């Protein structure tokens, strides 16, 4: 362990020198990316019966000590709540109310006062919030979208406004984020906020073949996601758009 | 031959510039403070200067030589040489980049300090502790950068409401068909919309009318024709404006009354915001790049059209196009020519899955062109062939050459799915609104 | 010595074009559409041109500062040419000069 | 050096300019070269083109040839050639009468520079030590002969 | 290159042997002090050791384990490991060469510091004033060796 | 390397200054002609300029803009730009050094040509006849400088 | 050179052959080496193997050793060795009596060659010019001493 | 590099010429034998050739094809090709230089062998005994040349 410590230090000093000289150039964004990559390098560098017995104890001790509530008791009968580090996937056809459905479960976690991180590639954050207010205020989507609201609707609207405004909620509407970029950003936010217990994503599109590996695969993406799921020890939920067949 | 810090004295100048720009434009202080801080400054008099500026702005007081000289903190005094030099500086607009760059310099400073710091920290060791120190420093820098960050939703919500209520005081870009806009609710920004039509059905002609629908709404349109040339595409649009049949316009002969309306629509369209690119078989990335280029050249651009897509994978094309749709925040419309397997089917009505390396999914809204008469004709022919084995056109022309057409609204994300009937005029190849 | 006469003139023309782009940032497009960094005789001019392109692509305005910081840090253009570029008298419609 | 303390660099900016002006006055006054050479040498210059400039100036005065742009421009040592910027900048410099004070400044910088390398040298010598003890005396004799 | 440390360990060793020889031969302290001073030692426990030795000889008190152990200045104490290590050293007769050798090492340190001093002078863009500083240092070094 | 042209521009400049000094000081023409000839100038307009100057001094006619402008040989005319540029030049006193400098440049050109001549001799596989050619050239150069 | 004028090359073809024959006659007549050496030197040869051949021949005559294939073959300077073709071709050459006319020919070519490089040199010198003026005189003295 | 063989072929050639000259001039054998020995030849048929020549001269019998062909030692015979090749050689007068040249080659071989001998001495970690071996070899070489 001690020699490993020394080696760690050895690599560190080199990294320190590298970044030190980097500043002479005076592209700071590039420098930021360098910090992130070096960080990932250090992070990755750092991280039989009797073995399984201990985990078998640590599991029952946890139940004696179940997860995050879905919102539907019917579903919670099967799922038994959202267990930590567990990768969960939803494949739904378009216009079925997928985008609308996710938000309810978001609210289910928000009412559990657990920090939820939201990542929207395809859609904008604002609209995604608008559906949630559509479900809170119990007002039809179009009325909320067009703008005209009466005295009783703008009131309950403003009443739910600050109510949701104070909830632990985070958003990312930036287009075409990479899987590794996701991993990094989640590391950053979990580091920033300990309280966050769940994350949601909408949504990834499936591309089959071979040209789909360099231009951006979900098979390894799901792997990296399970990796991060167990990594931050929180259950991750992603939305999937199934093929037309 | 090279001396460090030489660039730095130049770097000071930028601070001077920004400060001058804020002197001229008091409102800019907010957008400055939102990024930069007094400590972020290399040159101290500039940083404290900034501090004073903030203290003055918060009490809604203008910023100038008089206001600056008076509200001196009397703890530190700006050298006369510098003091004058700041105001003396030539005023510059679009200083946003300058702000960003000064932020870059400060960032660099944090870099030099931390980089040295962690090394010496690591020297002593609990190396695991040093690792944790690296992690904490990483989080610190990550939060410090605020590049492509997250927060915050609640702010943008208010503006998004203030935008729709202003129009409430149409939701998107007008389609041209009121029937269709009942479902589509107009062309919403960043929404990928696709129309798949069989050839000669009047796809190329139909597109131009919807282009015009945006032109009377004074919205910038970028047009992309791969297979066809631009000239013809303009000719159809004039065929729809001047209300003149295609052939007479194509051949050359025009009487006294038609060339007049022609020339009347000519400069009308000439002054309209219109752009063209007739180069054949362009790649998707080249599209992304050129669209970045034109949007950089022209802010006014609110919508885009492409005609048409060729079969080779379609999923990734649709994906990068949705990407660019949300990127440039404008709804993009592309034409697709469906596979022949559509007509092998008994009911020759177009369906979502007909264009089959996978099936296209990324499109938010999908529209199909269906002509009810063209497939009725083939059934009548088949029945005739069946009767052998067991004038109507002139009437059509005399009626006014109007035939029944259907524009199938098969796909509408989080909206309504339906079919709209529209009258099609054969000679002008135009879809009449009603 | 007509060749070097053309040379001494071409240096001037390159500088002129560069300065004109300094004042008119947008012209870089029509320049690149024709000329490339290798197309330049005097190496610092080509290098300058390259940097200008890199700045335009990230939509950043062009002036004395933008170049000095965003030096490729592989090579630094000698000050003598660098300043001389800015010192050059700006002339419009340089398309013929290009 | 790695250290940047927002100062000492201006001293350098100063010394370049001083060398420039010094050279300019002699350009104007050919005769001053004697009183300069009596103090300064080509190696004594910080800025190499200034030192070379000085060398050429000397070789020109020894053959009784006046000092201006042209003479220098042709009488290039062809072993090293001066960058045009440095060349013109010297003539561009503001010529001020009575430069004997300024000469001493560059002489001073030369003293400083000659000192630093020496300090590094003797520092390295100590790692044998009697030899270093002698080395101090030799450096002392060197500086003593240098000043007087 | 792990070079310099090997010299330092050695100079420590020399100091050890010297002190051991003085432990065995009390009288040699005069010829030692005539050259070296407490400040002249590199290794601090050795220098302090030397200081105590001086204070003991001045009061006609012999030098051994007991004396040092008791006649501690109580401002600083010598580590027992180093302490015993001094006694453990093989004492070699006629160390008068070793004495001057340590004198040489002290000369080296004082030299490093002096050279660095004048380096700092070069950091301060003064030079005739800077010129004088060398001459003053010369008298210091000249008087030091002779 | 853009080197050689910079020397040529300079020699032009020298010719300019020399002629300017003669414009201001008419009498210096004697001490100039005593050394230089019209053919000795590199820049042709300057040489022609010199020739006209000679013809003017010989007839006791002063030298200025007017004279040159009128006393043109009508076989060749000096470009106005070069012409005025001559007058524009800063005239510096006692140019007797500059004169010989131009003499030196003329020597350089005559040398280049001579060396090339004997090179052509080497192109013609003759050698005693070739040997003599050097000696004849020697008398030419020897008489030229002295 | 880049220039090809269908001539001058034959002069070269001639001179090789001349050197060859010259060497051959001395192979046959050992004594002629004195009257050759009195005129020609090893460096004076165009073809390097011929010059080296000459050098060895000289060193052999000075120790009173006769000249043939064998002697040369063993007394190789081992610093450079002659290609067999050049070697044999010399002995193969038709030996003609009274070669004093031919000696002068190679002497002539040597004069020409010594001239060309010099011409290039002095050409380059002119680019300082008084030094070149002296250079002409020095080259003159060189050639004058060379011929007489 | 095909170098060394070219020398060997040559030394063979020399031996050939020498023997040819002796064939033509019988009397030269005395001045030859006065220097060279049968063992001194590199090429064995040439050495044997020499031996037979000696035995013929000693009995006052002339040297030609017939004699050699008949006065064969019958222990070893010379190859006809080499034999005739000897006669074929161009005989050159006054070969006294060539004789000593072959003496030189023999010296070379004896040298190689001697040097190798002392090398073997160096293989045997003896040195004063080894030191002596050089001196004995010296007398051998000194007597050989003089």
């Amino acid at each position: 362990e001690e020699i490993k410590n020394a080696s760690i230090k050895r690599k560190l000093f080199g990294l320190a020198n590298t970044i030190r000289e980097q500043a002479l150039e005076s592209k700071s964004s590039d420098i930021l990316g360098a910090v992130e990559r070096e960080v990932y390098a250090l992070l990755n560098g750092s991280t039989n019966i009797k073995e399984v017995l201990e985990s078998a104890m640590d599991l029952i001790t946890e139940n004696q000590r179940t997860g995050i509530p879905t919102g539907f008791v019917q579903l919670d009968n099967y799922t038994s709540g959202f267990n930590k580090g567990s990768l969960v996937i939803i494949g739904a056809r378009p216009s079925m109310g997928k985008t609308s459905l996710m938000m309810n479960m978001v609210l289910s976690a928000l009412n559990d006062d657990r920090g939820v991180a939201v990542f929207s590639l395809e859609m904008s954050a604002e609209q995604l919030a608008l559906r949630a207010l559509s479900d809170l205020t119990s007002i039809n989507m179009h009325d909320l979208e067009s703008g005209r609201l009466d005295d009783d609707q703008w009131e309950n609207l403003a009443k739910c406004f600050d109510h949701l405004s104070q909830k632990k909620l985070f958003f990312y509407d930036k287009s075409y984020v990479r899987i590794e970029q996701i991993r990094l950003q989640l590391r950053k936010l979990k580091s920033q906020h300990k309280e966050l217990g769940i994350a949601f994503i909408d949504y990834l599109q499936l591309m089959s073949g071979s040209k789909a590996t360099k231009e951006r695969q979900i098979a390894e993406i799901s792997r990296e996601l399970k990796t991060l799921a167990r990594e931050l020890e929180i259950p991750i939920i992603a939305l999937v758009q199934l093929n037309r067949s | 031959t090279m001396d460090h810090l030489k660039h730095l004295q130049q770097l000071q100048n930028i601070e001077r510039i920004v400060l001058s720009g804020i002197v001229l434009a008091n409102h800019k202080i907010e957008e400055v403070h939102s990024v930069l801080e007094p400590s972020d400054f290399y040159y101290p008099p500039n940083g404290l200067f900034f501090e004073i500026a903030l203290k003055l702005h918060e009490e809604d007081c203008p910023i100038d030589e008089n206001f600056i000289r008076q509200k001196m903190p009397k703890d530190k005094q700006i050298k006369e040489e510098d003091l004058v030099a700041i105001f003396a500086a030539s005023p510059i607009d679009n200083i946003e980049a300058y702000v960003e760059e000064i932020k870059n310099a400060s960032i660099k400073r944090k870099l030099f300090g931390l980089a040295n710091t962690i090394r010496e920290q690591a020297l002593e060791s609990k190396s695991s502790d040093i690792l944790g120190a690296v992690e904490r420093e990483v989080y610190a820098l990550l939060n410090g950068s605020t590049i492509e960050g997250f927060r915050n939703i609640k702010e943008v919500l208010e503006s998004a409401m203030d935008l729709i209520t202003e129009n409430q005081r149409v939701t998107g870009i007008p389609t041209g068909f009121v029937q269709l806009d009942n479902y589509t609710s107009g062309f919403n920004k960043g929404s990928l919309v696709i129309i798949g039509a069989r050839p000669s059905m009047g796809k190329t002609s139909l597109m131009m009318n919807m282009v015009l629908s945006a032109l009377n709404d004074d919205r910038g349109v970028a047009v992309f024709s791969l297979e066809m040339s631009a000239e013809q595409l303009a000719l159809r649009a004039l065929s729809d404006l001047t209300s003149i049949n295609m052939h007479d316009l194509e051949s050359g002969r025009l009487d006294d009354d038609q060339w007049e309306n022609l020339a009347k629509c000519f400069d009308h369209l000439s002054q309209k915001k219109l752009f063209f690119y007739d180069k054949s078989y362009v790649r998707i990335e080249q599209i992304r790049l050129q669209l970045r280029k034109l949007k950089s050249q022209h802010k006014e651009l609110g919508i885009a059209f492409i005609d048409y897509l060729q079969l080779m994978q379609i999923a990734e094309i649709s994906r990068e196009l949705k990407t660019l749709a949300r990127e440039l925040e404008i709804p993009i419309i592309a034409l697709v020519q469906l596979n022949r397997s559509l007509e092998n089917r008994d009911d020759k009505r177009p369906i979502l899955s007909d264009i089959k390396g996978g099936i296209e999914q990324d499109a938010d809204i999908v529209l199909f062109l269906y002509r009810g008469y063209i497939y009725q004709m083939r059934a009548e022919d088949n029945k005739i062939d069946k009767l052998k084995k067991e004038e109507e056109r002139r009437i059509h022309k005399q009626n006014g050459s109007i035939e029944e057409a259907e524009i199938i609204v098969a796909k509408n994300r989080n909206g309504a799915t339906g079919t709209v009937y529209t009258r099609f005029n054969a000679p002008f190849t135009r879809y009449e609104d009603m």
